[PDB]
């Protein structure tokens, strides 16, 4: 049915500018408005704009004023978001979205943007173990420590699948502009230390 | 707040009429839209930006004659589209400078099954608008009524 | 380039029927109108429909409603007019051409932007006759100057669709043709070229 | 039905001049275009919604009118400009157009370029005959042509014939012919 | 421009409870007041338009209502599929704004952490640092503070902490929470502790 395309994530450096594509498809283009909003970290939604595919008048929200610009092309059916001289607090998601009847009525898959002056960097991968003693006696609790990586994402697993059931992985953090994960599992005391965990880490921007 | 149109008539403050002649395609064919574009036409101003905030909306606007019978479709106002003949009143566009600018409406309309021949006759009416005007400042709200005729026939292929 | 092309002229019998094609290239075929235009007694110009060729959908002028129906083919890019029951008054040349109208055009420019060239139709019971040809040449008393001047005669052909061409189409100039006239029920026309002297 | 009149019928403007078509309308109509058919081609289309040159046409046409009157400007005439030109509404169905006017271009008077030609054999084979005589390359379009047979003058079996005028050198040409048996 | 208000950030429900959710604008707004919803995986879409219509494909569990400046939305049956997070946004003036979002949770019996904590690796120590770390494990509910005791003392600076999402299988929250020193300032002590209530 009405579908609305983007193009896919982006990765850029600060100074830049980028520019992201919409493309709409299953119904009369020039008929309806097309908006862009963009959702933080933290995942508060704040509205860009809204563009006429009929003859090109834009307006803006007065705080992306300058710094963003919208056009279409409607021979092909697409829109267009510049967005120029990128900081760190331009990453986010930016959708588009068609208006009708005053609501945003469908919506764009969505762009994801990181800004950063970061490189390419492999992951560190440490063992965690328990100390002197067990926190318990029934359950023992292993971790993994994945520090100081570039660029997102990463997966990781225990046992090449295996222990597929009491695992947590929390998400990444940044630090130093480098990315900080850790994952942790829980096996019985009597498999662990007879029966062999290992953590497995891959990293496909590296090919680790 | 003040409006006129493209050929200089004008409705003074508190409200009035007005009559708006337009040029439309000759054809339109089955499938396809007729652009009836009022940005073009339809000119506002505001008095006294300096203390007062107006605000403009649609509060109806209705089909006649050929429209009525023969087209239907939805009209384009300031970031989204509604039906038409319009079921409830539109949100607000602001007007906050003395030098005039467009009121942005417009009507996309197509042929209902069963359309043929002459769908519109020259001359005729087509479409009644109302803008409603309120302000900021004071009691005031007023209503400008536009009436909107075909400057030409318009044809459909049956 | 853009080009529309129909088929060459015809001769037809009082009461018959005739369906004239007009075949589109270089271009979108359905991304623009067809209209046909008859041309009468070579001044007088009338438009005959309008034709949509996604839907088929055809906008007639009330003159010609019982003598020409318009169709269309999207499968070759074809459109056709047909004429139920020719008499005297339907000889004309009919010309298809390519028409903007249809859509919304931001420009305002709705016309016939391309024509192609009409198909001549007369309606006549007499039968064809083949040409007789006879060349002209310059009596004895010569006066030859830098140039000198040649003809053709052609007599007595029917209908009315003759083409002269001197030395198989290499010259273009100094060439003077002259529109044919009726006598005794036939027609006859004749040509002059200008050459230098050889 | 909105009929569309052209006035005068014929037309005629010295090279470099600037000359004025006219066509008025029974009814009132929002727009006017015009078209251009030389001889043996199609018409063309010159001037659309009044007022706007169509693409590749020439700046020197212009157009102007409103209501029921509008007209055609040609600022300086070329020898190319030789043609009738039509007028044409699609504001009220039906779409009409106009009756055409033709435009001639007047120049310096030339002779005609005489030349005569006797009966050829083939013809003379079937038994009859037919003489033929050229006039090339003259101005202006009025001209007449007499025939003389063994000092005496011939008055009927003459037919004549007159080209258009030429789009190069602005010129005409007539042929005249006499048929007669053995 | 018009602030847009949502009472609660979060909701505890069970399955086939009666949810509502409210919103509040800083002026009137003639109706023109949407709600969306965004599933975990990042997917928007509208729910209700002014103020009472169903978006074509919506479920009817569904419901808006309100007027002036206060609007309201109602799910029928709470489901699975309903588990996500509810934006409220006014159309009545350019620019267009969002409220601040309300996320559902599911209700559970409270759970407390499964607390561990792990002394430096020898491969950190060996590249010259030491990361301690701290988890805790299917508590309930989201709320939980971490306090890092060294040798007595008190610290505030150098640590990060990462919370997951309501786990589906049990709806239990998890946190970890990690020290970041080099390895001289980290040799030069004894008792690494975390403490969290
Ligand atoms: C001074 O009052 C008038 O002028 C202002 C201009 O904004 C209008 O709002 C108001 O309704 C009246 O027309």
């Amino acid at each position: 049915e009405i579908q609305l395309q983007q193009s896919g994530p982006e990765r850029m450096k600060p100074g830049a500018s980028v520019k992201i594509s919409c493309k709409a498809s299953g119904y009369s283009f020039t008929t309806y408005y097309i908006h862009w909003v963009k959702q933080s970290h933290g995942r508060s939604l704040e509205w860009i704009g809204y563009i006429d595919p009929f003859n090109d008048d834009t307006n803006y929200n007065q705080k992306f004023k300058g710094k963003a610009t919208l056009t279409v092309d409607k021979s092909s059916s697409t829109a267009y978001m510049h967005l120029s001289s990128l900081t760190s607090e331009d990453s986010a998601v930016y959708y588009c979205a068609r208006s009708y009847y005053g609501s945003l009525d469908y919506w764009g898959q969505g762009t994801t943007l990181t800004v950063s002056s970061a490189k390419t960097t492999p992951p560190s991968v440490y063992p965690l173990a328990p100390g002197s003693a067990a926190q318990t006696n029934s359950m023992v609790t292993l971790g993994c420590l994945v520090k100081g990586y570039f660029p997102e994402p990463v997966t990781v697993t225990w046992n090449s699948g295996s222990l597929s059931s009491g695992v947590h992985t929390f998400p990444a953090v940044l630090q130093s502009d480098l990315y900080t994960l850790s994952s942790s599992v829980t096996v019985p005391s009597s498999t662990w230390p007879s029966e062999t965990v290992t953590c497995n880490v891959a990293h496909p921007a590296s090919s680790t | 707040f003040a409006c006129k149109t493209a050929n200089g008539t004008a409705i003074p403050i508190g409200g009035g009429s007005a009559n708006v002649y337009v040029n439309l395609a000759p054809v339109v064919n089955v499938g396809q839209n007729l652009v009836v574009d009022l940005s073009t036409q339809i000119f506002c101003h505001n008095d006294y930006p300096e203390t007062i905030t107006d605000y403009v909306t649609l509060q109806r606007g209705s089909a006649y004659g050929g429209v009525l019978s023969n087209f239907s479709g939805t009209v384009k106002y300031s970031g989204s589209s509604y039906p038409f003949p319009t079921t409830s009143e539109t949100p607000r566009v602001v007007y906050n400078s003395r030098t005039d600018k467009p009121w942005p409406v417009a009507l996309y309309l197509t042929p209902v099954s069963s359309a043929g021949g002459v769908a519109i006759k020259a001359g005729s009416l087509i479409a009644v608008l109302i803008l409603r005007q309120t302000n900021n400042y004071n009691s005031d709200d007023f209503q400008f009524v536009w009436n909107i005729y075909a400057n030409n026939d318009v044809v459909v292929p049956t | 380039e853009v080009l529309l092309k129909q088929s060459g002229p015809e001769k037809v019998k009082p009461g018959a029927s005739v369906k004239i094609p007009c075949k589109a290239s270089g271009y979108t075929f359905t991304d623009y109108n067809i209209d046909w235009v008859k041309q009468s007694h070579g001044t007088s110009l009338e438009w005959i429909g309008h034709l949509d060729p996604n839907s088929g959908g055809t906008v007639y002028n009330q003159k010609f409603r019982g003598k020409a129906t318009l169709t269309v083919d999207k499968s070759s890019s074809t459109a056709y007019l047909e004429l139920r029951s020719l008499t005297s008054e339907d000889t004309a040349v009919y010309y298809c051409a390519r028409s903007t109208m249809g859509v919304y055009r931001s420009d305002g420019y709705y016309a016939m932007d391309y024509w192609g060239q009409g198909t001549s139709v007369t309606v006549s019971s007499a039968k064809t006759t083949p040409p007789s040809v006879y060349p002209l040449a310059p009596g004895c008393g010569d006066t030859t100057g830098s140039s000198v001047t040649l003809g053709c005669l052609v007599k007595g052909y029917f209908p009315e669709s003759v083409t002269v061409t001197w030395n198989s189409g290499s010259l273009s100039s100094s060439v003077h043709t002259f529109p044919a006239l009726l006598q005794s029920g036939l027609y006859t026309m004749s040509s002059s070229v200008t050459v230098p002297s050889s | 039905q909105i009929v569309l009149t052209q006035s005068p019928a014929i037309m005629s403007a010295s090279l470099g001049e600037e000359i004025t078509l006219t066509c008025s309308a029974s009814s009132s109509i929002s727009y006017m275009h015009w078209y251009q058919q030389k001889s043996g081609t199609s018409p063309k289309i010159l001037i659309y919604s009044t007022s706007n040159q169509a693409s590749g046409v020439p700046s020197r046409f212009s157009g102007s009118g409103s209501g029921t009157f509008y007209s055609l400007t040609i600022s300086s005439v070329e020898a190319e400009d030789a043609a009738d030109y039509y007028c044409h509404q699609w504001s009220s169905y039906p779409w009409t157009f106009g009756g055409g006017t033709k435009l001639e271009i007047k120049r310096a008077d030339a002779a005609p370029t005489v030349s005569i030609f006797p009966p050829s054999s083939e013809q003379l084979t079937s038994g009859g005959a037919s003489v033929v005589c050229f006039l090339n390359n003259f101005y202006p379009k009025d001209i007449n042509v007499k025939w003389k047979i063994d000092g005496s003058e011939r008055q009927n079996g003459v037919l004549n014939s007159w080209t258009d005028q030429d789009s190069k050198d602005s010129t005409y040409s007539m042929s005249s012919t006499l048929t007669l048996t053995k």
